[PDB]
RNA sequence: ACGGGGCUAAACCAUGCACCGAAGCUGCGGCAGCGACGCUUAUGCGUUGUUGGGUAGGGGAGCGUUCUGUAAGCCUGCGAA
RNA sequence: CCCCGGCGAGGGGAGUGAAAAAGAACCUGAAACCGUGUACGUACAAGCAGUGGGAGCACGCUUAGGCGUGUGACUGCGUAC
């Protein structure tokens, strides 16, 4: 029962090189380099599913901070005021109203200034 | 829904003019770096230049505290061996005073192609006059 | 209609023939023949005989006219190499490649 | 006119007719969901800010589809330590179409 | 001896080529870590 | 009862260990032998 | 011989209230292991508690390849490998 | 058999054949490697070359919109096995 390897080994190598499309040089042509590059792309993709949640909250906070200072209050006093006024809107929606409905953001600031005073 | 990003073809940029007479050097430079980057706008995007154009007048009359007028030393190297060169704050003011504000603002900007394009919107002059009247700069008393 | 002539197993490397084939790509065949006449390369002799043969194939087998033909495609491929042995110092043997090439000229009046 | 409501641990800003992808709900396709805990309703700068909820705000929606999302591949690797393992994942969703923002 | 080389059948003893201490230009002052 | 409907008793046909066949098997790269010394060698091991 | 710019506080000491900050904790969805109790199982389901970083190494469960039987069957020139 | 060519090599027709990209360097004809064409990017820009975000352009769809494919300016993180 002698087994030859040609059909199985080619399909395994072709699966790796399909995932390595777009890569530079030997990373899209050569199996020894492409296999190594597909694994490093998988460690990066796992790590950046965690960093995607940090980088968007960092972006929302900087946009709330900019729009709150257009109404005379800082970020840390605007968040404290919305917590005292029991407003449960999160930073993703607050940064979105700050861009698309600037009047409705002013109404939230006056709600937060009222609870602090 | 995805988060808004500013698109560079539709960015509103405005023109301002700042008088630097008697201002502290570093406290003026942090506000300059905020507005060149665009941190004061709700449409802020970290990979888009959404800032403003700023004219700075009277760069030779900026102020520093302490004994920094004779003790702040500016270093650079020329690339040749033994070529380290220094200059005090007063030697920079007396020779090329627009460089003092430009160096301080460049150190507060991001490093890369985008921060080099943010620096291009800064227009520093040593005197009280500029020739950008066609751009109608608004007086920003910061 | 396109018309092809080829020289297969031409005894020169593809890098040397590709320098001459870049001179006449896209030209009218009247202009391309006189560029090849005054190019001082051995590959210019080889490309000229393939272009002269593609011209004659288009007149005879395709009924074309000579004053409207242009070199639409021209490319040089690598052929098989002949392995030779070269003695070096102290008993060393190197392997000499004698590279060949495939020349292909396509003339078309459209 | 938009409204803000919470569903699936996350918040959404919706308008009428807009199709929104949520987490998986135990509702048959074609059936109507109601959202009673709405956070904000805005209609031409008549802004109803809920404290935490707008008193009497209801968002109705029609369940349009269930399904699994695009497959993500999970790759764990520890260099020089003879360890790797791989894993696939597809996430369930529910698509709803907003029918009415009743203030 | 290397008696069945197909790349170089003409030669059996070849370490005067690549072994540094067996070349004709080897000097014993290269071996000074002593 | 055909030749393609017969089956052994559950638990009577345990598969054998195959050493050195990748990471996922749990027996790759050493075959359960550890790193170097007399017991890791081919034909290695002390007498009774 | 602050990471840099810069700083007379943007330094140090004391007190206070905010906020940022991790794969920690919480929320929503999914998978699996080990216990306990059960619509009743026939060995699977339901409820609940808890657990799931990992080298050497131990235990459990699978994929695919070539060959033999089932197969003088089944698919295939209306196109097999 | 005709044509180019040195009464060459090599090729283009014609003809045979189910097939000549079955033409004797001959079944099938993978990969490394080397070219031609097309779309997008690229000549102020610093590093394991990816990954997360993302504008513009091109080509397909189908619409009272924004999806699919290719490319990837700029930007966070990131020193192979
Ligand atoms: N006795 C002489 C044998 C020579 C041989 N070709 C060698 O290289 O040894
Ligand atoms: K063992
Ligand atoms: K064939
Ligand atoms: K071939
Ligand atoms: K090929
Ligand atoms: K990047
Ligand atoms: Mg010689
Ligand atoms: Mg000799
Ligand atoms: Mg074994
Ligand atoms: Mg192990
Ligand atoms: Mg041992
Ligand atoms: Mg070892
Ligand atoms: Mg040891
Ligand atoms: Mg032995
Ligand atoms: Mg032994
Ligand atoms: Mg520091
Ligand atoms: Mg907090
Ligand atoms: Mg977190
Ligand atoms: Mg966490
Ligand atoms: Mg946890
Ligand atoms: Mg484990
Ligand atoms: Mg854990
Ligand atoms: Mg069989
Ligand atoms: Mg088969
Ligand atoms: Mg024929
Ligand atoms: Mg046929
Ligand atoms: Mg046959
Ligand atoms: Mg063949
Ligand atoms: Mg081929
Ligand atoms: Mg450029
Ligand atoms: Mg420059």
């Amino acid at each position: 029962a002698r087994v030859k390897r040609g059909v199985i080994a080619r399909a395994r190598h072709k699966k790796i090189l399909k995932q390595a499309k777009g890569y530079y040089g030997a990373r899209s042509r050569v199996y020894r380099v492409a296999f190594q590059a597909v694994i490093k792309a998988g460690q990066y993709a796992y790590r950046d599913r965690r960093q995607r949640k940090r980088q968007f909250r960092q972006l929302w906070i900087a946009r709330i901070n900019a729009a709150a200072r257009q109404n005379g209050i800082s970020y840390s006093k605007f968040i404290n005021g919305l917590k005292k006024a029991s407003v449960e809107i999160d930073r993703k929606i607050l940064a979105d109203i700050a861009v698309f409905d600037k009047v409705a953001f002013t109404a939230l600031v006056e709600k937060a200034k009222a609870a602090l005073a | 829904m995805k988060t808004f990003t500013a698109k560079p073809e539709t960015v509103k940029r405005d023109w301002y003019v700042v008088d630097a007479t008697g201002k502290t050097l570093g406290r003026l430079a942090t506000e300059l770096a905020r507005r060149l980057r665009g941190k004061h706008k709700a449409e802020y995007t970290p990979h888009v230049d959404t800032g403003d154009y700023i004219i700075v007048l009277n760069a030779d009359k900026v102020a520093v505290t302490g004994n920094k007028r004779t003790d702040k030393v500016y270093y650079h190297h020329t690339g040749h061996i033994g070529g380290i060169k220094q200059a005090t704050f007063e030697e920079m003011i007396a020779r090329r005073p627009e460089r003092v504000i430009e160096i301080a603002v460049k150190g507060m900007l991001p490093k890369g192609p985008l921060g080099r394009a943010m620096f291009r919107k800064l227009k520093v002059y040593a005197g009280n006059e500029h020739n950008h009247a066609a751009q109608q700069p608004q007086v920003l008393d910061i | 209609m396109e018309t092809i002539a080829k020289h297969r197993h031409a005894r020169s490397s593809a890098q040397k023939v590709r320098l001459v084939a870049d001179l006449i790509r896209g030209k009218k065949v009247s202009q391309a023949l006189d560029i090849l006449t005054y190019t001082n390369k051995k590959a210019a002799v080889l490309v000229k005989k393939v272009l002269e043969s593609a011209i004659a194939n288009a007149e005879h087998n395709d009924g074309a006219d000579i004053d409207d033909l242009k070199v639409t495609k021209i490319f040089v491929d690598e052929g098989p190499s002949m392995k030779r042995i070269m003695p070096r110092a102290k008993g060393r043997a190197d392997r000499i490649l004698k590279r060949t090439s495939h020349i292909t000229v396509v003339v078309s009046d459209r | 006119m938009y409204a803000v409501f919470q569903s699936g641990g996350k918040q959404h800003r919706v308008s009428e007719g807009q199709t929104v992808r949520l987490e998986k709900l135990d509702i048959a396709t074609g059936e109507t969901v109601e959202f009673a805990e709405v956070l904000m309703i805005a209609n031409g700068e008549e802004v109803k800010i809920g404290v935490p909820f707008v008193d009497g705000g209801v968002i109705k929606a029609e369940v349009v589809a269930h399904g699994r999302g695009e497959k993500v591949k999970i790759v764990k690797f520890r260099r020089r330590k003879h360890y790797r393992k791989q894993q696939g994942h597809r996430q369930w969703f529910t698509d709803v179409k907003i029918t009415g923002i009743s203030a | 001896m290397e008696n069945n080389s197909r790349t170089m059948p003409h030669i059996r003893r070849t370490t005067h080529i690549m072994k540094f201490a067996h070349r004709n230009s080897f000097d014993f002052h290269f071996f000074n870590a002593r | 009862m055909r030749l393609n409907t017969l089956s052994p008793a559950e638990g009577s046909k345990k598969a054998g260990k195959r050493l050195g066949r990748g990471i996922g098997s749990g027996l790759g790269k050493t075959g359960g032998r550890g790193h170097k010394g007399q017991k890791s060698r081919s034909g290695g091991g002390v007498r009774r």
